[PDB]
RNA sequence: CAUCCGGUCGAUCCUGCCGGAGCGCGACGCUCUCCCCAAGGACGAAGCCAUGCAUGCCCGCUCACCGGACGCGGCGGACGGCUCAGGACAACGGUUGCACCCCCCGCGGCGGUCCUAGCCGGACACCGCUGGCAACCCGGCGCCAAGACGUGCGCG
RNA sequence: AUCCAAGGACGGCAGCAGGCGCGGAACUUGCCCAAUGCGCGGCGCGCGAGGCAGCGACGGGGAGCGCGCGAGCGAGGCGGGCCCACAGCCCCCGCCGCGGAGCCGAGGGCAAGCUGGUGCCAGCAGCCGCGGUAAUUCCAGCUCGGCGAGCGUCGCGCG
């Protein structure tokens, strides 16, 4: 038929699948290697960096808001990223030139929501979880 | 006082070690026994009260049944040879010198190895 | 690559037919070289400690053996790792116990008690004939023993009876169709039967077809076929006569014993 | 290495693939109230065991009747089920197994057997009594609510002699 | 132990992707009554290492001090333990062979040796006296043992 | 890389503990050969192999914060046994007897709704979307649901 089907045709089928399975975006992104060399976290759950600028970013057209984020530089790479601290009033707990831990959003490496070109989240600052600081479980009187 | 009745199971003669192999079970439904000491008389009856050793005593859930071991020797000399030391120490057969830390012994051995010729000084 | 020979043995790497508990320890005894090899032997301590139960530890077995309380083929052995093999004589005079080491149907070593009349000899399998120094004919066996000046009528794969006191041959059984045999290797260890056929292939193995007393037939290679007489066994054999029951009958027997 | 590395271990239960399902929640709560179960891990355990038995029965049933393996395995499975009281004695065919259900497993629990003997007022009372060690099986005190009683021990379950 | 659901339109059917729903491996965060089992600096740093421990035993040789020291000699230290850098018809897994091979302990045999044998010769170690050097290290003189070394009695 | 009375001498933890650096990420500078074995050896020595203990929510398994109109049992403490190379631990026996639930969510997918604030700001939201004066979606209180001594978030693999 369209596909070869003879009893001595295993080699051709193997080669066909080998060539054709590179056309899937997911399979390429996983098994090609470019993404790993381009991802600032090099396949890690989260990274540690230093905040250097506190900035606010406007939202997209159908929304109207200014989201609070900070600029970070990763210790182990020295490159630059933008990480966004979501919880209300949690910008005031983050201070310039502070040690932070930055993780990802739900999606692997795409932008999430109406925030344009942002792919990282702040979770720990100065060794204390932001979620815990927001609930008043602990206090940052060491800084 | 609930009478305690004890048995003997798995009797094997061991002339090589001059002893008898022995599994002893005790039934004490209700109260308990007295530190394995009242049991020696009963075991001796069933098979010298000072020529037996008990070491593997376990009490099951609820305390109704207790199972253990025994070792009956024909002579005290045989018990002195064929027997690990800690058993003798636990029993009232010998006295236990105060043990010394093996760390000090290793340190002394290394120090002595360091010296040459006659090193009995250290 | 190790730079020399091996002296240890992990417990999980030991032979299955030794029946060693997984949780007993990291290590297992390493048998020393002797009459029998590693995979066709069992150390003395295992027999003396984990079966007969006359000892409960390594040390007790060491004392018992160094006090000369076991004789192997008429010779006292003090090595706890000495290897015991098939058709060996195990005598303990202190308790008047005499055993011959054989195979059970399941494929494990067993101790068959014997009498005084038949404990003065053993059966050996001759598998190599060669010329030694000065062209003198020689002969070797499965227990690592050599005899000079054998009878010309004795060929390879035959079976030889030798007095324990004196290593002198008495009579010999030929390898031929119609002779009772006992299987000592593979899937059929412990089975007893009579030879029905012999087929040879040039440059490869020789296959032997045997029939059991009940009519069952089985095959095995000649490297583990042992002759034990002329139509009737020459030595006392286990209570069962080399019959392997099926799983169903074994389960019935287990339930009966339960 | 340490000998503790060769110790085996495994799980005992399975979670549903779709969690929020109204009829399933209702049935599970109903069963929990009827038998007074603590949490929902017990139901998952029961389902796991039932699945194991059903899979064994399926595999055996796929084969021929006169297959030696079929006879061996079916005989063992039936003997176990009968001894445990899960399957009725008068059934001795592998087909009957596939119709079994978790409620049959539950009915053989210690709470259930002592309740049907009128020895306890309620499943909750049975659990409270079991914890305090006022109950025994064959002269031995059992304090595990989920302990399953074999048929031969059904008449041997009584109150602990030493209990107040 | 063979399951789907929400999102392109004014409404409708499709293709097609985005997202959700489960299991496992790790890290982060909150919290934590009792018992049992149990992993634990592997994750582009095979990077760097104070401190302590990880290989000894003893048959032979006692005119040593009062036989125990010490030393010569013998066995062992090539096993065990750690890690996965390097290496892509290699290593490795199954299946052959050496009529192209080597092998300690152990088991069983075998054991004839050309041209002072009531028992041969000389030394060293430990030790004594005298000394060098910050340390590490050794020097010279001197009596003594061997299952140590050398020579060697003998049916090729 | 180390000591030097400056002429000289000396080292190799990817062995057990411990330390620095690195990193998202990982434990005591503990006791013992009694067990399993190895080396030597006749009534034994040694072994950071190995065993025992300590930290330990990687993780797995079993019980519980009540039943009832009054009784009973836990955890916990003080003592005695058993065990242990020495000690704990489990278990048994006596006298007193600390009953403590969190993490997520309530528009749909997806089981689960009442006042007060703010006013496209602050914020939520994996996706669709909410918020420009009732906000069923933000921040709070009440109530409710799921799993449960565990719950949630991030990355990877299978589905
Ligand atoms: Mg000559």
């Amino acid at each position: 038929m369209s596909k070869t089907s003879g009893l001595y045709t295993a080699r051709k089928l193997r080669t066909v699948r080998r060539v054709n399975r590179w056309a899937d975006k997911k399979y390429r992104k996983a098994h090609l290697g470019t993404w790993l060399k381009a991802n600032p976290l090099e396949g890690a759950c989260m990274a540690r960096g230093i905040v250097t600028q506190k900035i606010g970013i406007s939202a997209k057209q159908p929304n109207s808001a200014v989201r609070k984020a900070v600029r970070v530089q990763l210790t182990k790479n020295s490159k630059k990223i933008t990480a966004f601290v979501p919880r209300d009033g949690s910008i005031t707990y983050i201070d310039n030139n502070d040690e932070v831990l930055v993780a990802g959003f739900g999606r692997a490496g795409r932008a999430v929501g109406d925030i344009p070109g942002c792919r990282f989240k702040v979770i720990k600052v100065a060794g204390i979880g932001l979620l815990a600081l927001f609930l008043r479980k602990r206090e940052k009187r060491a800084r | 006082m609930p009478e305690i009745t004890v048995k003997v199971r798995k009797v094997l003669n061991n002339p090589l070690l001059q002893r008898q192999q022995c599994v002893v079970d005790v039934l004490h439904p209700g109260c308990t026994y007295e530190s394995k000491e009242a049991i020696k008389a009963k075991v001796a009856q069933q098979l010298d009260q000072k020529n037996i050793v008990l070491y593997g005593f376990k009490t099951s859930f609820g305390g109704g049944h207790t199972v253990g071991f025994c070792n009956a020797y024909q002579n005290m000399d045989a018990l002195m040879k064929y027997e690990p030391g800690f058993r003798k120490i636990r029993c009232g057969l010998i006295e236990a010198p105060k043990p010394v830390s093996r760390k000090q012994l290793k340190n002394l051995k290394n120090r002595r190895l360091k010296k040459r010729g006659t090193e009995k000084a250290t | 690559m190790a730079r020399g020979v091996r002296k240890h043995l992990k417990r999980l790497n030991a032979p299955k037919h030794w029946l060693l508990d997984k949780m007993g320890g990291i290590w297992a005894p390493r048998p020393t070289n002797g009459p029998h090899g590693l995979r066709e032997c069992i150390p003395l301590i295992l027999i003396l400690r984990n079966r007969l139960h006359y000892a409960n530890t390594y040390a007790e077995t060491s004392m018992i053996l160094q006090d000369k309380n076991v004789l192997i083929d008429g010779k006292p052995r003090t090595d706890p790792t000495f290897p015991v093999g098939f058709m060996d004589v195990f005598e303990i005079p202190k308790v008047h116990k005499t055993f011959r080491v054989l195979y059970d149907v399941k494929g494990r070593f067993t101790l068959v008690p014997i009498q005084s009349n038949e404990a003065g000899f053993k059966l050996c399998r001759v598998q190599k004939i060669f010329l030694g120094d000065k062209g003198m004919p020689y002969l070797s066996t499965h227990d690592a023993r050599t005899i000079r000046f054998p009878h010309p009528d004795i060929k390879t794969n035959d079976t030889i009876k030798i007095n324990l006191k004196t290593g002198k041959i008495d009579e010999w059984y030929k390898f031929d169709i119609g002779k009772i045999v006992m299987v000592t290797g593979g899937r059929n260890c412990g089975r007893i039967g009579t030879i029905q056929a012999i087929d040879k292939h040039m440059g490869s193995y020789t296959m032997i077809r045997m029939k059991d007393t009940e009519g069952t037939e089985f095959l095995t290679r000649l490297c583990n076929v042992f002759v034990i007489g002329n139509d009737s066994p020459a030595v006392a054999i286990p209570t069962t006569k080399g019959i392997r029951p099926d799983i169903i009958k074994n389960r019935e027997l287990r339930l009966r014993s339960i | 290495p340490r000998i503790s590395r060769h110790r085996n271990s495994s799980k005992t239960y399975s979670t549903p693939k779709k969690p929020f399902t109204k009829p399933r929640l209702d049935a599970e709560l109903k069963l929990c109230g009827e038998y007074g179960l603590k949490c929902k891990r017990e139901i998952y355990r029961a389902r796991y065991m039932l699945a194991k038995i059903r899979r064994t029965a399926r595999n055996l049933l796929t084969l021929d009747e006169n297959d030696i393996k079929r006879r061996f395995e079916g005989a063992a499975l039936l003997r176990r089920l009968h001894m445990l009281g899960i399957l009725d004695e008068e059934k001795d065919q592998l087909d009957y197994v596939l119709g079994l259900r978790i409620e049959d497993i539950f009915k053989r629990r210690l709470q259930s057997v002592i309740v049907e003997s009128k020895l306890a007022k309620s499943v909750h009372h049975a659990r409270n009594m079991i914890k305090a060690r006022h109950i025994s099986v064959g002269g031995q005190i059992v304090n595990i609510p989920s302990y399953m009683v074999r048929i031969s021990n059904t008449s041997r379950v009584a109150i602990a002699d030493t209990s107040s």
